[PDB]
This record gives C-alpha cells, structure tokens and sequence, in this order.
C-alpha cells in the first residue's frame, strides 16, 4: 500500500 | 453565483488555518538548508490538509495519495505567493530572499528554475489574496486524477465545492472581471507541467551525488 | 454570461472547421498503422488551427511552438470524443475500434494506456458536444505557457476569448449546472499530466527498437 | 529556431 511506503508522511498525519 | 453562509465560513476557516540551519562543502550545506525548508513546508501542508473539510473522512491511504503528489504544487503556489517583482526573488520566512541565482546555488537546475520563476511572474500578475490562495491549494490537494486514488468520486465532489466557493468569492473580489475566476483555474494546468519538470529535477539529482532527506525522498523518489 | 453574436459565429465556424494501410513482423506493422493515424491527425490539427481566429497572425515560429506541444493533447481530446463506454474501446475512423488490448498490440505501454482510458472515461461522463470539444481544443492550442512561445500575452489574450465563449456556451447548454464550465476546464489540468505520460512513452520507444515516423519524430522526439 | 527544426510541420502550415 502507499501507507506502508510513506511512514513519515503517515506519522505526520496521525499527530 | 452568490456566496453562501456555508461558503463564507469555509473560506474564513482556510485563511485562518494558514495563520533551521544557517545560509565545496558550502554547496552540500546550501542544498541542505533548502531541503529543510521543504520539509517544514510538507508539515505545514499536512496540518493545512487536516483542516480541509472532507479530508480526514477519506481513507488514510487516499490522504497519502493526495498529499504525495500535491505537495510540490502547494509548494509552488506558496513560492509564487512570496514573489517580489522588483528584485525577481522569493521571500521565504520573512528574512531570507532567494533569486534564480540563489536557487541554482541551492542545487536546483536551470531547466527547473526558469519555469518556477516564469510561473511566479505570471501568477503575480493575477494579484491573488489569501482567500484565493487557500482555495487554489485546496483544489490542488483534492484532484481525483492523482495516481492510486480510490474514491475518485468523493475526491472530485469535494473539489467542486471548493471550485464553486472560489467562483463565488472571485465574484465579490472582481465583480467586473468575469475572466479572473477562470484565469486562476488555468494556473492549475501550468502547475501540472511544473510538477513534472520537478520530476525531471528529482531524477537529475539521482544522477549527481545528491540525496534527498528522508521525508522528501519518501514523497518524491520513485523506489520500484 | 450571455452569448454574443460575435461568439455565436465564432463557435459555429469552429464546429464547421471540423466537418492508410491494413490492420513478429505483424507487430511493427500494427505500430505503423497506429502512427499513420496520428500523422493524419497532425494534418487535421494544423488545418483546424489555421482556421482559429488569431492563429495565423502569430509568427510562424509561435504557431510551431503551439502545435508542437498541443498536438498530443488535441489527439487525446479526440480520443476521448470517440470513446464507447459499452465496449471500453475507441472508434477511430468510423470502422476501426480499439481497446486497451488493441493499443498494447499497437506498441504502446500499459503505463500510458490506463491513463488514456481513465481520462476518456472521466471525459465521457461530462458528455461534451461538438461545440464544447472545439472550444477545449482551441483553448488547449492557445496555451501561453508552452516552451518557446514569444508572444505569451497575445497567446493568453486569445485563449481567454475562447474561455469566455465556452463559459457563455455552457450557460445555454447547461443552464442549471454552473459546475459544468469549470469541470471542462479541469480536464485541461489532467490533459497536461497525460502529455508527459506521453513523454515517458516516447522515451521508452527509444529504448526499444521502435522509431517514430518522420512527422511524429519531428514533433515528439527530443533531439539535443 | 523551432522553424528550422520542424520542416514537415512548417510545410503543412504553408499549404
Ligand atoms: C518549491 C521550490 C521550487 C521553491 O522548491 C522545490 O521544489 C525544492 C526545494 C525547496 O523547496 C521549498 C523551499 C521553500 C519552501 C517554503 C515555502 C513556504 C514557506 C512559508 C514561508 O516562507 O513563510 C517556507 C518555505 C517550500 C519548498 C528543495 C529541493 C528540491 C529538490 F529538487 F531538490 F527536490 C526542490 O524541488
Ligand atoms: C492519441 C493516442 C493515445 C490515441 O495515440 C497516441 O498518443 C499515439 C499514437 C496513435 O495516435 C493517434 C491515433 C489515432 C488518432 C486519430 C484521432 C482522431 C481521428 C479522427 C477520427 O477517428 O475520425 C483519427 C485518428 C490520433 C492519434 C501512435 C504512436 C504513439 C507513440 F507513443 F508511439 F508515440 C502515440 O502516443
């Protein structure tokens, strides 16, 4: 998935 | 198109939603300060998107697909917002101004720099305010045609509410110039070309000895 | 926006302005029949442009700059015009229909084919008529932001007369759906992305043993 | 110039 390939972006989105 | 209570408040909210190191080892440090500004910008764009009505209701996956490809376009819109036609330069973060030559020394190539500056000049002729900027950013973010978007329909329907809000806004801002609303949208066309000139840029860095920092690499490097 | 006598006649004229061999040596022949259709299309696009008010008053050099980069976009608009949502295929020249598989066997790669077909599907939902098609083609041709355009200002001013004519047209065609006019323009955004997916296509042909015929090579191959 | 590099296109434009 994109999510598994975009960890930093994911983590920014979760805060 | 009369602006509605619901559009008024939506626009106001977007505008309100929008309110690091020193500057041939000198060469790789200059590049680094520039990429650091982009990293900061990515954070700002995420924060901004999180505030966009409809955005967090899309699957996380779709939110990644949208930000992944819109980030550079938002960055370029933010570039053209801080353009000064006197000095032909870009004023990032109050103090530090950057011209074509400064961009070059920051590691970027001419074939990207000139189109960035042409777009900024052309964009500055339109004299957009914050409300127009925020909306264009929102429209850019919600493009249904980005790679790997699942709910195209929802992404599209969302885009059109921002397109309408822009239309109605520009009608109050420019009541005698019905061309202004389409001229603004025609900048998203140009923005796509710029987005791939940026692809040629990313690819050229691979060929020289220049690695993008973690976040930027994650959104911009093609990994296979 | 009420449509004027002057716009009426201009639109009518555009619509009126728009009114070869058989089908692994089989492989290089299939490619050839496809490139022959494009060559035909280039001729049609030139003829069409020559009829566009303002076009022949631009320097020949600017006319080349405009056609050079718009040709593929006009070709893609003409592709989406002959899309059939039943058979997911493209009906070029009355008789010969082409699906994704036919395109593949014609030498094009998947990473171009899918975006072509997505765009066509998305475009077919809008159900454009001839007047809308002709105008989009005209707007696409007169983009001031193409590489090497001299008289950007004249090219832009010209584009806006077509943008206005479209606006006023769509107002008669869709009097209850004010979104239709912007939705059509938002297709020119997508069209730019497609234009560079086509660049990746041209480049990939270089890497295999596949040479573009003279005219196509002239507009699409980068020569250095 | 572009013109010198686009002979066929130029020739189509001249007819
Ligand atoms: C967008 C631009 C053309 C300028 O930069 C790039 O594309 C680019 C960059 C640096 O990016 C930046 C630079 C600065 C800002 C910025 C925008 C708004 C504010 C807010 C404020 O000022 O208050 C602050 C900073 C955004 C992106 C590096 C490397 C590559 C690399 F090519 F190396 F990938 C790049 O492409
Ligand atoms: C646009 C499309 C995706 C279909 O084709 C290409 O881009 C493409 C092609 C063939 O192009 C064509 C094919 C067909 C027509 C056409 C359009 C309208 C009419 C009028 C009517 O039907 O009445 C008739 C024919 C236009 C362009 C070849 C090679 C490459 C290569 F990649 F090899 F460069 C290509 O990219």
């Amino acid at each position: 998935s994109l999510t598994e390939r975009h960890k930093i972006l994911h983590r920014l989105l979760q805060e | 198109p009369q602006l509605s209570p619901e559009q008024l408040g939506m626009i106001e909210k977007l505008v309100a939603a929008q309110q690091v190191t020193p500057w041939r080892e000198a060469r790789q440090q200059r590049f680094a300060h520039f990429t650091e500004l982009a990293i900061v910008s990515v954070q700002e764009i995420v924060d901004f998107a999180k505030q966009l009505p409809g955005f967090l209701q899309l699957s996380r996956e779709d939110q990644i697909a949208l930000l992944k490809t819109s980030a550079i376009e938002v960055m370029l819109l933010e570039t053209s917002r801080r353009y000064n036609p006197g000095s032909e330069s870009i004023t990032f973060l109050k103090d530090f101004s950057y011209n074509r030559e400064d961009f070059a020394k920051a590691g970027l190539q001419v074939e990207f720099i000139n189109p960035i500056f042409e777009f900024s000049r052309a964009m500055n002729e339109l004299q957009l305010n914050d409300a127009e900027f925020a909306l264009l950013i929102a429209i850019s973010i919600f493009s249904a045609d980005r790679p790997n978007v699942q709910d195209q329909l929802q992404v599209e329907r969302l885009q059109h509410t921002y397109v309408e809000a822009l239309h109605a806004y520009v009608s109050i801002h420019h009541p005698h110039d019905r061309l202004m609303f389409p001229r603004m949208l025609m900048k998203l066309v140009s923005l796509r070309t710029l987005s791939s000139v940026h692809s040629e840029q990313v690819f050229a860095l691979r060929l020289q000895d220049k690695k993008l920092p973690p976040l930027l690499s994650e959104i911009w490097d093609v990994h296979e």
